[PDB]
């Protein structure tokens, strides 16, 4: 068949690029040493390489390297320094947020203490980070895009740990720092508050993530079809518009009656990725704090479907019947 | 908590609130692309009388690099053709066009290009983005199957000549165009493939979209060592369109 | 659910866990089987073995005595020996007074 | 009538594409998605032995099959297929954020600067994380993530009622009973 | 349309309970008491709860049912052990879980 485009036939190696530089000198923090992977080339740019060393990103990783060591060597502890029953069991480890008697005190560091260190870590590392992205687009002089998305997935973080349990006036609110055990939180909170489907803000989240899928899937495809006439060259198109933005627009207007630009499409997919974090931190906030049994709030409303039929298996079967005797 | 009216809580206004919020945005979402290929005309090139429910945007201006002045759109289509050949099927509206000609030395149909500058892409030190091999300094084949000397296999399994050189792209490290060198029973002189239309093997080339009596015809350069937007355009608009054009059975029903 | 051999929507429609009017038939008689436990665990179990068991039956921690719940009767099934009748032909285990061989 | 038509739309656009001179990469995606569609409606309810397990049609309604039937399998989040499902929904969507600022941040600048090219974009995520995929990967990249997310979605819903039929953390006892463990 | 189902193996469906087979094995039809039948507390000394069955009941339900139904092959032979005060207890829990927890 025709060549797809999938995988590079045939790589090409010259000097390394060290990037681009301006009144501002970049040079001066930039990391000297560079690799190349042919494994990786097979599918983008092979070169790895250098990085940006500035108070921020030094800031953050110390940050997060301590986060994550106070919360593992809580765990090994959890188990009696046993380096075998710390492997055999890591996935259902986790470090426990303080129990409910406490409220918003600073409790013991036998029971939730370390917690909260290890929170005010993990937030300083984050916030860090987002300043370290701020500062790299301003001394580029580009856009501020990058940081104004970040933000919408640092409201449902922030959410998700600092406001709703100061809201609700108890540190216990927050999520335990394990992997089953944050899965046993998301299950334990549905059911608590009623049902979460029944959350129209849950509702909505939900299809600015399915709908940010299916964009991400239609551009991808698209891009690719019409590489054969340089397509993939987007900032080109943008500023001399070309033959391949013209089929382009024209395969989905002859498809579903309405079509985009080269430069209106990347809004699009902006605004569907960054709607999703928003409407779900709206969502859970008000969980709580203003409803407590979101299929309770459906009946009121009158959106909760209504069922004829009979409950239980005697109504459909019976036992000796499905046992085959 | 209590309810301002009948069920109405803080659930209800925060939900309301982003109704209208979502139909807001919806509007610039719908807004902001329509800056290209407006306002409609219909078959015979007039204004059309129906011109839809959203309103034009204002106009935006870009600030281009290299001297190259601005760009302020919604305008006028700069990048329209001029002499068609093509001819319509029917009195109203809604009916293909027929080719007058041929339609791929023509440039209509799905070998259709788009005037573009007269002018190479730069990169950021302001030089051609798009080299041959054969002046870049430091370049080399790293993995893959080098296909420079293999023989070029045309659609119809004809040999009409070899590859010369490969023209890359240096900011980016990627190949773009593979050169050939004609043979002269099909041709005189070079011609450039893009990288996306062919297939390289172990002792050929293949390419699929176009006939060996169809390789004299590939619109040329005008410099051995520089492309321009046209050119491109030009050039791949070409190879596309003999996917349709190439064969007498490729246009009709398959079946 | 894994003391019955069976999952949550048996007994329960999931949308609503609370929900009296969506449960089904065998909801009430879990019902009655937590009172009975709690009875059986703590009138007759318990009270005994504290008494008569030996120390090698106590416990890794906390030295307790042993304790029944669902599965001991159960073992992984819908129904203990899946239904099967054993008070017929033993009258002297039905009743507290005298044996009924009616 | 539902299946009948979406086969209908997909080679509706095979033919749009193949009038337009371009790729077939768009109807190839969308038959993932009609892939996901037949294996709820069809191959699950087939191998189990009856059409009524398949979801209703209504707009309330098709969340609670989702619920009871999750509910069934009794903690669906130690299904390992759902793990990697919802791993790849997530990076999709981090992905195209990421993209769609980068392109929108490249071709906006700040009132009075001139606009920018590739290899400003190069240069702020090798600055920033110290890679960069390319113009041309990131596309590949985001297709691949969104089509692993279907394929992987349908996988896990197939393997729960007619390949396992216990509830699903008591499938990770492989792990927890390994005979290298003291 | 709600989802509401229990998945089953067929070929579990058709293994039963193994230990159902153990109890056709063991088990015996009552013997409906004669007239002035002589008990088996005036044949032997035991305990009041079990006293004043007959005998040939006494026989089927000491040895042929709890000496095979618990493991323990000399149960209520000597009083004085630990297993037979726990026994005496059992019966009368059982009889209890049969009267008042139907
Ligand atoms: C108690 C509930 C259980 C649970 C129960 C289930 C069950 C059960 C299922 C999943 C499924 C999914 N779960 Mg889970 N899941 C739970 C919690 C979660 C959580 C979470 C806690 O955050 C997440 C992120 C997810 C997310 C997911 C995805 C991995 C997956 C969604 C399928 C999909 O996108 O296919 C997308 C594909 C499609 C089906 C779309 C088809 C589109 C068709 C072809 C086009 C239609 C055109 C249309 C008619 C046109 C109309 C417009 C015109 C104008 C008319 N689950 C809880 C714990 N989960 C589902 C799955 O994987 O099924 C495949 C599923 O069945
Ligand atoms: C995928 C795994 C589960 C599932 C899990 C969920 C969960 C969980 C949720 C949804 C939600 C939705 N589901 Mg459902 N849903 C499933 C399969 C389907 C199928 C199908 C394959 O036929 C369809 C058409 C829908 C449709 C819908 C929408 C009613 C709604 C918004 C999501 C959406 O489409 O945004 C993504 C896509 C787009 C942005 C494109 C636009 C498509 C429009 C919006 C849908 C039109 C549907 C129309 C009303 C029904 C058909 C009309 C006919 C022409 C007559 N579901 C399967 C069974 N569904 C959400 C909901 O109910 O919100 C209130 C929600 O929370
Ligand atoms: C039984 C389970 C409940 C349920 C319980 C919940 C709960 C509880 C929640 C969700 C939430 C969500 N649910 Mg739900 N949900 C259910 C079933 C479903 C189903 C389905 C059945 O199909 C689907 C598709 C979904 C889907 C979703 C998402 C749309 C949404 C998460 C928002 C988001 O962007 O996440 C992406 C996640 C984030 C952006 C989190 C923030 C991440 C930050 C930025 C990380 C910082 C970096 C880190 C600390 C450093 C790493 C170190 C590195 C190594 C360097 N739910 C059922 C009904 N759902 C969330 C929501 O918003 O609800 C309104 C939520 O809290
Ligand atoms: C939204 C509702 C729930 C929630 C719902 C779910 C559900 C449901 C699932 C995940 C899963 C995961 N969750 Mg969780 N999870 C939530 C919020 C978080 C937060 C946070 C806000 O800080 C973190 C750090 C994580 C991270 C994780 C990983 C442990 C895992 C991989 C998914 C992922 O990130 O793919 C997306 C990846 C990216 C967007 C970026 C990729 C970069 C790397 C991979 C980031 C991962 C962080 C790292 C693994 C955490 C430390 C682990 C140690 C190194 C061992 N969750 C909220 C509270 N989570 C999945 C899981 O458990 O699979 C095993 C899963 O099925
Ligand atoms: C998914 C997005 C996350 C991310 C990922 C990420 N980090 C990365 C990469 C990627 C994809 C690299 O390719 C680059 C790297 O070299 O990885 C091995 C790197 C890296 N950026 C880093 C910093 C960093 N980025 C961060 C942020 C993030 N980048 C995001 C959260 C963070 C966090 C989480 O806060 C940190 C700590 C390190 C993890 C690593 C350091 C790279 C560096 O200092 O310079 C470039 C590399 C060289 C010095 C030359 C080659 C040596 C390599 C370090 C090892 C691999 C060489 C080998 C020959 C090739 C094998 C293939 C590789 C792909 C593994
Ligand atoms: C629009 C919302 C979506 C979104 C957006 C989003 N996320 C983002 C961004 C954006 C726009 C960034 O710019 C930022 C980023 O850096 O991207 C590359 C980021 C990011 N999103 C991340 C995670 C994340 N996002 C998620 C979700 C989402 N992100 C949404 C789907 C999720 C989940 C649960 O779905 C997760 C887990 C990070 C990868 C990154 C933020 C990095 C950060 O804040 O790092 C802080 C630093 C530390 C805590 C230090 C950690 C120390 C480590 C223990 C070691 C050092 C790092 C090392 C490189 C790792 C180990 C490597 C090994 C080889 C040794
Ligand atoms: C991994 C693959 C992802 C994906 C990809 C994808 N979808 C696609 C495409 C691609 C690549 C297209 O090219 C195609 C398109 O044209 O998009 C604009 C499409 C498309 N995907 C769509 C929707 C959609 N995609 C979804 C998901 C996904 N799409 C995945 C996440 C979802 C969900 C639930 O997440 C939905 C709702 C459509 C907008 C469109 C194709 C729809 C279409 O035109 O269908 C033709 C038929 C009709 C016009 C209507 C038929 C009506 C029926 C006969 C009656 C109703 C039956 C139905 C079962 C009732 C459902 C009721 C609900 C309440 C449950
Ligand atoms: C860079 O590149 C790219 C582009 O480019 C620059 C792009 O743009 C895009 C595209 C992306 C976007 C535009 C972003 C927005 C997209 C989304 C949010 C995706 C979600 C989409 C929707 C919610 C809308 C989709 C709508 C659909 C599927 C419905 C449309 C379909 C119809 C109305 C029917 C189609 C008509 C048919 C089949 C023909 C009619 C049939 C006949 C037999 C004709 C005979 C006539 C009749 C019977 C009667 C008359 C019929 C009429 C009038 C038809 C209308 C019907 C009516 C009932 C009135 C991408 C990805 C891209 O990467
Ligand atoms: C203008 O264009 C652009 C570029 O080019 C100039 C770029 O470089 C970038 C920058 C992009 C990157 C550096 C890569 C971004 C990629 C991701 C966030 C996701 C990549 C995928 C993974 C990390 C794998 C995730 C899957 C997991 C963990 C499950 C395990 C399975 C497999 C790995 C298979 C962007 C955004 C861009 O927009
Ligand atoms: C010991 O062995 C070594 C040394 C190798 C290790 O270090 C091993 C380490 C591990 C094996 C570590 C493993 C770690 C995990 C598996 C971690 C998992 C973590 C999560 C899933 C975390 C989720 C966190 C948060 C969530 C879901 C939401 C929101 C959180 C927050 C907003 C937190 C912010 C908290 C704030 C602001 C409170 C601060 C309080 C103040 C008073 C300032
Ligand atoms: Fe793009």
């Amino acid at each position: 068949p025709e060549y797809q485009n999938i995988f590079t036939q045939v790589q090409v190696q010259g000097p390394a690029e060290l990037g681009v530089d301006n009144e501002n000198n970049l040079t001066e923090e930039r990391t000297t040493g560079t690799g190349f992977s042919q494994l990786i080339g097979w599918i983008g740019n092979a070169q790895l390489g250098p990085i940006y060393l500035g108070w921020f990103g030094i800031i953050s990783l110390v940050t997060g390297t301590l986060w994550f060591n106070i919360v593992g060597f809580n765990m090994l502890s959890q188990v009696g320094y046993s380096i075998p029953e710390f492997i055999r069991q890591l996935f259902w480890l986790a470090l426990e947020p303080p129990s409910p008697e406490y409220g918003l005190r600073m409790p013991p560091l036998d029971d939730g203490g370390w917690f909260i260190i290890a929170s005010f870590f993990l937030l300083v590392s984050v916030i860090s980070w987002w300043l370290r992205t701020y500062q790299l687009a301003e001394m580029h002089k580009m856009g501020k895009h990058v940081a104004w998305a970040f933000a919408a997935a640092i409201w449902l973080f922030l959410v998700l740990g600092l406001f709703r349990p100061i809201l609700m006036g108890s540190w216990s609110e927050a999520v335990p720092y394990g992997i089953f055990p944050h899965l046993d939180w998301t299950t334990a909170f549905s059911i608590r508050y009623g049902n979460l489907y029944y959350n129209p803000f849950h509702a909505l989240s939900i299809v600015f993530l399915y709908g940010s899928v299916l964009l991400f899937a239609m551009h991808g495809a698209t891009i690719l079809a019409v590489t054969r006439f340089g397509g993939d060259r987007e900032l080109e198109q943008i500023y001399d518009r070309g033959t391949a933005s013209e089929r382009a627009g024209l395969f989905w207007r002859w498809t579903m009656g309405f079509n985009a630009t080269m430069e209106g499409i990347h809004r699009w997919a902006w605004w569907f990725a960054v709607l999703t974090p928003i409407t779900g931190g709206i969502g859970i906030l008000l969980t709580g704090t203003v409803v407590d049994n979101w299929f309770l709030w459906a009946v009121e409303h009158n959106f909760a479907p209504d069922y004829t039929q009979d409950y239980g298996y005697e109504a459909y079967t019976t036992y000796d019947g499905f046992l085959g005797r | 908590e209590e309810t301002f009216f009948g069920n109405f809580d803080l659930a209800s206004l925060s939900l309301w609130l982003f109704y209208g919020f979502f139909a807001l945005l919806i509007y610039y979402l719908q807004t902001e692309n329509m800056r290209e290929g407006y306002p409609l005309e219909d078959e015979d090139g007039n204004t059309a009388a129906n011109q839809g429910p959203f309103p034009l945007p204002k106009e935006k201006t870009f600030k281009l690099q290299h001297g190259r002045g601005e760009l302020t759109l919604p305008g006028e289509d700069v990048q329209r053709r001029d002499n068609l050949a093509l001819r319509k099927t029917a009195h109203g509206n809604g009916f293909p066009m027929e080719p007058t000609g041929d339609p791929m030395l023509d440039g209509v149909g799905p070998a259709s290009w788009s005037k573009r500058r007269d002018v190479p892409e730069l990169d950021a030190h302001g030089h051609p983005k798009i080299v041959p091999m054969s002046a870049a300094e430091g370049f080399g084949v790293s993995a893959g199957t080098d296909p420079r000397g293999l023989p070029v296999m045309a659609g119809d399994g004809e040999i009409v000549g070899l590859v010369s050189d490969m023209w890359i792209d240096e900011a980016e490290q990627l190949v773009r165009y593979l050169e050939l060198e004609l043979d002269p029973e099909w041709g005189d002189g070079k011609r450039l493939v893009q990288r996306q239309m062919v297939r390289i093997k172990s002792d050929r080339v293949k390419v699929r979209s176009i006939y060996g009596k169809h390789f004299k015809n590939v619109p040329k350069t005008k410099s051995p060592n520089q492309v321009t937007l046209l050119e491109e355009d030009k050039i791949m608009a070409y190879y596309a369109g003999g996917t349709l054009y190439a064969d007498e059975s490729r246009l009709e029903p398959q079946l | 659910s894994n003391s019955l051999g069976r999952n949550c929507v048996f007994c329960h429609n999931s949308r609503a866990f609370y929900d009296p009017a969506q449960h089904t038939p065998q909801w009430a008689t879990a019902m009655l089987g937590i009172s009975m436990v709690q009875e059986l665990n703590n009138e007759w179990i318990v009270p005994i073995g504290e008494a008569h068991l030996p120390p090698e039956r106590l416990g890794p921690v906390y030295n307790d005595v042993p304790k029944l719940a669902c599965k001991t009767c159960h073992k992984g099934y819908q129904q203990p020996l899946q239904g099967l009748n054993v008070v017929a032909d033993w009258p002297e285990l039905a009743t507290t007074e005298g044996p009924f061989y009616d | 009538c539902a299946i009948g038509a979406f086969v209908s739309w997909a080679l509706r656009e095979v033919e749009i594409c193949r009038k337009l001179g371009m790729g077939y990469h768009v109807p190839f995606a969308f038959s993932v998605a009609i892939f996901a569609y037949v294996t709820l409606v069809v191959f699950r309810p087939l191998l189990m032995g009856a059409w009524g397990h398949g979801f209703p049609y209504g707009i309330w309604s098709h969340l609670d099959w989702v619920s009871n039937t999750g509910y069934a399998y009794l903690h669906f989040h130690y299904n390992p297929a759902h793990m990697l499902a919802v791993t790849f929904f997530f990076t999709t969507t981090l992905a195209l954020a990421l993209h769609g600022a980068l392109v929108l941040s490249a071709a906006n600048p700040p009132k009075g600067e001139e606009v920018k090219g590739p290899d400003n974009e190069d240069t702020f995520f090798r600055d920033f994380i110290g890679y960069s995929i390319g113009t041309l990967g990131i596309h590949r990249v985001g297709l691949l993530l969104a089509l692993n997310a279907g394929f992987w979605s349908a996988v896990c819903i197939i393997i729960s009622g007619p390949v396992w039929t216990k509830g699903w953390p008591e499938w990770w006892n492989w792990w927890l009973e390994m005979p290298i463990w003291p | 349309g709600t989802g509401m189902s229990v998945p089953e193996f067929v070929s579990d469906l058709d293994t039963p309970d193994p230990t159902i087979e153990v109890f056709l094995a063991s088990t015996s039809d009552p013997v409906i008491p004669e007239e002035g039948a002589q008990t088996a507390g005036e044949a032997y000394e035991n305990v009041d709860p079990v006293l004043a069955d007959l005998t040939v009941e006494n026989y089927d339900r000491l040895l042929a049912a709890m000496r095979s139904w618990t493991g323990i092959p000399d149960l209520l032979e000597d009083p004085d052990h630990y297993q037979s005060k726990v026994a005496i207890n059992m019966i009368q829990m059982n009889q209890t879980i049969n009267e008042e927890w139907a």
